[PDB]
């Protein structure tokens, strides 16, 4: 709906304005993962459906995608490419959805590199959800793939720079909750990035498995709570992304996610906030923080859009008060018919 | 008519032969407009949903 | 005071107007804009400089101006002294009314708002219909352009200093510096009359080429110096440019007429000085109206 | 004229037909070109886009 417009809005500033002089002044959410991180899980929990190729530990996003979530009669995803329609809610189509990204993904890739740079906007409907854009990328490797070139960990820390280069943009962290915080390279850049934390929220997953691991109440607490790390974010939120496995269905997991929750003895004991977990709660969250900070920018942006049209026109008029503006193609029009006329004179 | 119809299939030749003060000025009028349109839906429609 | 004829509101304000925003318009919007030798481009500049100012800038100006034009009368009315017959006791108690009645003053917040369109409507008007409305907008100009090229001329005169033949006869002798600047100007002379169309900005090696023939003459002279030197030259010497084009287009009215575009005698500064003449006339007269009907009962009210 | 630049309001030549039918006339002109400037601008986009 409303972000279906906002998202081909983005798409077209992108085209007419390469660098981003423009792009900076709008809010977008950034994801950046680690390996094995579960930043898969996570976006599939979000989106309702899993569509990203799933790997036995291979990173299989060798591309990133602009994962668009909108909302529609069905729960479905279009390429902004292709007109092909293909329906989330049967398996065998999905199967296909995430054959056809991997093959774009192969195809995008320039000769001697393995990750390609180029962004691939994917519209993904769906009746009540959330009306907000996603940026899929790939997950940062603390060790060089053979497989992959030697550029991919720099390509992708170049992506997330860039990507991360708006003031407005919104940062979401994806890590794992059995790693710590010292072994991973991910949550220091995000806190060095940010001083201010008025933008950066943090996914912890796999905090089922960080329980079943015996994690100390203390580093979660704090976590959470914002205190080990030195950066005052907005919020911090916990999700749960299943036993790991990569054929388990979504709604199996967010079921089994609710009631581990809600049996889980550290809420009852109130030493987490009960509306800091699950993910319809953060999903809530950053969507209305979003779509504010979107009312407020789209504003200053039309006002500047209609003054700058208004100086354009201006110009035209004092140039060319007694011309009329024609596109590319009308102008091939308008010379050939102005051959013929030579040509009978 | 025959030289028309392979320049028009071949819009490169033609970026490369149109390139002027007049021929980009219509361009970014235009694709600025297109933006400006799309802007004001989208306000509208945000607006008129509450 | 509302016993006053209305002629008299309209030229106090617009004189205090123009004179308020003649140096911003004139250095911040004229100058930048006259540098390019393309007509379309020049006139692009100006109507983009115009908007940016006239939206945030202009009404807030105009109603200080207008505030301090009534403020004047109306302070002074107050201590005007009537000869030998003129009482002092009511004096104070006219102070401090006056004082207390100046803070709780509050201007119509709305008028802003409609000045706004209404001067940017004014404004954007591009046919001057009368004879009599070129030629005063020359004679405005050449009153503008005068002014500015005498503080020109102050500040030559005081970096260099009487001509010779002048100061023989005050028997006034110039300084070493001054005579120093005196040779850089004979160089710009030298320099702009080669080149009638110098651009405004400078390069290095134009600074060695002239320091070179400073030391030609025996004359060191810092790259500043020259640089400062050259700003002031070329200021003087557009401003002599444009009175040769006030010239030049005083009888190019009739040529306008027929909208000779193709004629190089492209008078687009008179235009947008008649503009801003017949701006000011409505602004004049749209504040007199205000202050005599708007404000007179919040004064009362006040008071 | 002349008395009228007096504000000579006590002699019986108190002219304000001519003032009412001035005020007609200025009014007038004000319109004439206000509507000439908006039809110059603001409705030749409407008549462009409805062509």
């Amino acid at each position: 709906s409303l972000i279906d417009m906002y998202s081909e809005v983005l798409d077209v500033l992108s085209d007419y304005d390469a660098s981003y002089n423009t792009q900076d002044h709008l809010p977008r959410v950034v994801v950046v993962g680690d390996q094995s991180a579960g930043k898969t899980s996570v976006l599939e929990m979000i989106a309702q459906a899993r569509i990203f190729p799933r790997g036995s530990g291979e990173m299989m996003t060798r591309s990133p995608v602009k994962v668009t979530l909108s909302e529609g009669p069905h729960h479905v995803a279009l390429f902004k490419d292709s007109s092909r329609e293909f329906d989330l809610t049967k398996e065998e189509d999905l199967a296909a959805l995430r054959h056809e990204i991997e093959l774009r993904m192969r195809k995008n890739v320039k000769e001697g590199c393995t990750v390609s740079p180029e962004t691939i906007s994917l519209n993904v409907k769906g009746p009540g959800l959330q009306r907000m854009v996603l940026v899929d990328l790939p997950g940062v490797i603390n060790t060089v793939t053979s497989g992959m070139a030697p550029d991919t960990k720099e390509t992708i820390f170049s992506i997330s720079k860039a990507y991360m280069q708006n003031p407005n943009a919104i940062i979401l962290c994806i890590q794992d909750g059995s790693v710590d915080a010292e072994r991973s390279i991910v949550t220091d850049l995000v806190s060095q990035m940010d001083p201010h934390g008025r933008r950066t929220i943090f996914v912890l997953t796999k905090v089922d498995l960080a329980e079943k691991n015996v994690a100390s109440p203390s580093r979660i607490q704090q976590i959470i709570e914002g205190k080990l790390f030195p950066m005052k974010a907005l919020g911090y939120f916990a999700v749960v992304t299943g036993k790991g496995n990569s054929s388990e269905s979504i709604e199996a997991i967010r079921e089994y996610e609710e009631e581990f929750f809600q049996n889980s003895k550290l809420l009852k004991t109130s030493m987490l906030k009960a509306h800091q977990v699950t993910t319809r709660n953060l999903s809530l969250a950053v969507s209305d923080c979003f779509w504010k900070m979107v009312r407020e920018s789209v504003e200053q942006q039309a006002d500047s859009f209609k003054a700058t049209r208004f100086n354009l026109e201006t110009e035209w008029k004092n140039n060319y008060p007694r011309l009329r503006e024609l596109d590319r193609n009308e102008l091939f029009e308008k010379a050939k018919n102005e051959i013929l006329d030579e040509v009978i004179s | 008519k025959e030289v028309l119809e392979d320049f028009a299939e071949d819009g490169e030749k033609k970026i490369k032969l149109l390139t002027g003060k007049r021929v980009q000025l219509a361009e970014d009028l235009k694709k600025v407009r297109e933006i400006q349109e799309k802007l004001d839906a989208f306000i509208e429609a945000l607006h008129q949903e509450k | 005071l509302s016993q006053v004829t209305p002629k008299h509101w309209e030229e106090i304000l617009q004189q205090s107007l123009w004179e308020r925003v003649s140096t911003h318009v004139i250095e911040n919007i004229y100058l930048p804009a006259a540098q390019t030798m393309n007509s379309g481009t020049f006139n692009t500049t100006v109507d983009i400089k115009l908007k940016q100012w006239t939206d945030k800038q202009l009404p807030n100006k105009a109603v200080e101006v207008a505030w301090e034009t009534l403020q004047e009368e109306f302070s002074r009315f107050m201590t005007e002294p009537k000869g030998k017959e003129h009482d002092d006791i009511f004096d104070k108690l006219k102070e401090a009314v006056k004082e207390e009645s100046i803070k709780r003053h509050k201007w119509n917040d709305f008028a802003e708002d409609s000045l706004r369109v209404i001067q940017h409507n004014a404004l954007e008007d591009r046919s001057i219909s009368d004879k009599q409305q070129w030629d005063a907008a020359i004679y405005f100009m050449e009153e503008a352009l005068q002014a500015r090229l005498k503080d020109t001329e102050n500040a030559i005169e005081n970096m260099v200093g009487p001509d010779w033949k002048k100061r023989w006869l005050y028997w006034k002798n110039r300084t070493q510096e001054q005579c120093v600047h005196n040779e850089t100007k004979n160089e710009l002379e030298k320099m702009l009359k080669c080149n009638e169309e110098h651009p405004a900005y400078l390069a290095s090696d134009e600074i060695t080429t002239v320091r070179k023939n400073l030391e030609s003459r025996g004359v060191e002279v810092d790259p500043s110096l020259i640089k400062d030197t050259w700003h002031q030259v070329y200021r003087r010497h557009f401003l002599k440019t444009a009175l040769n084009h006030c010239n030049l287009c005083r009888r190019g009215f009739y040529y306008y007429q027929r909208h000779f575009v193709d004629s190089e005698l492209e008078c687009n500064d008179v235009v947008l000085f008649w503009r801003i003449q017949r701006m000011l006339a409505i602004t004049a007269n749209t504040l007199r109206q205000q202050l005599t009907n708007t404000e007179v009962r919040r004064l009362e009210k006040n008071v």
